[PDB]
């Protein structure tokens, strides 16, 4: 996260954590005690996919200070229309080992109906973006978890302010190079304020950070809303890897 | 109604027959004799931040 603040501790309690060999992968969002959603590029490249891991509570990557739950991922569930490498369809469902226990430190984000969230929340012009990223373009990464709050755009006025999104995705941020999603950040909450409630609306895709005269791309959830619904009712599978029909 | 102003619902509105609408409200959550307000029905529902609830309370 470019241009953002510090997240204080337990106020971003949905933002997730993947580690693969005790190495920082990517974020993600938790949405139940076993649910995680994230990118689907995260995982293009895994070998092991048995040294993926999950934390919750995590806040500084310092230390350990005891609000950190971590677990094995069980499952990663991605849709059959993701092209690794690419952009479109760039979303992932986890299913953890082992719930996570719901703490004033770990709580889900609230995955809404689609409904709501195309007819209401998507006309919400601001919402918050966090993660353990570059904090600047070809620089290091956070060891506090970054929050960015980011306005939203029409797909058409995105196109028109900028100096190939589609209707899986959507635009935010700002194209004056201040403030932005990073490397690092993938996976990670879009998350959406109405009415007392937070809400997942986008997931940090890829693409640049923070250059100038373009805007953050982010992943539609209200697309998936019914993808991961059906996903969230099944039976796990055999394997960790699994590439489910979408739609 | 649920296309404008959120059909007055504080989370999920349905559309019925007629000049019916019907709030509805996440996992978690109980809708109130309002019909329209959620209430948490459990320590943690989602999209609360507990911090700031207690904050608040
Ligand atoms: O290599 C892979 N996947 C691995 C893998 C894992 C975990 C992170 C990343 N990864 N690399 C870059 C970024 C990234 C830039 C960026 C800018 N602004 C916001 N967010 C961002 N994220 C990123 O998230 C890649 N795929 C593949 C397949 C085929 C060809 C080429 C690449
Ligand atoms: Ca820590
Ligand atoms: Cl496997």
């Amino acid at each position: 996260i470019v241009g953002g603040k510090v997240c204080p501790k337990g106020e971003c309690p949905w933002q997730v954590l993947l580690l693969v060999n005790g190495a920082q992968l990517c974020g993600g969002t938790l949405i139940n005690t076993i649910w995680v959603v994230s990118a689907a590029h995260c995982f293009d490249k895994i070998k092991n996919w048995r040294n993926l891991i999950a934390v919750l509570g995590e806040h500084d990557l310092s230390e350990h200070d005891g609000d950190e739950q971590s677990r094995r991922v069980a499952q990663v569930i991605i849709p059959s229309t993701y092209v690794p490498g690419t952009t479109n369809h760039d979303i992932a469902l986890l299913r953890l080992h082992q719930p996570v226990v719901l703490t004033d430190h770990v709580v889900p984000l609230c995955l809404p109906e689609r409904t709501f969230s195309e007819r209401t929340l998507a006309f919400v012009r601001f919402s918050l973006v966090s993660g353990w990223g570059q904090l600047l373009d070809r620089g290091a990464t956070a060891l506090e978890l970054m929050v960015l709050n980011v306005p939203r755009l029409m797909t058409q006025d995105c196109l028109q302010q900028s100096r190939n999104i589609t209707e899986y995705m959507f635009c935010a941020g700002y194209s004056d190079g201040s403030k932005d999603s990073c490397k690092g950040d993938s996976g990670g909450p879009h998350a959406t304020h109405y009415r007392g409630t937070w809400y997942l609306t986008g997931i940090v895709s890829w693409g640049g950070c923070a250059t100038v005269g373009h805007f953050g791309v982010y992943t539609r959830v209200s697309q998936y809303i019914e993808w991961l619904q059906k996903l969230m009712r099944s039976e796990p599978r055999p394997g960790v890897l699994l590439r489910a029909p979408f739609p | 109604i649920c296309v404008n102003e959120n059909g007055g619902c504080e989370q999920y509105c349905s559309d019925h027959t007629g000049t019916k609408r019907s709030c509805r409200c996440h996992e978690g959550y109980s809708l109130l004799a309002d019909g329209v307000s959620c209430t948490p029905t459990v320590e943690y529902p989602c999209g609360k931040i507990p911090i700031l609830e207690k904050r608040n309370a």
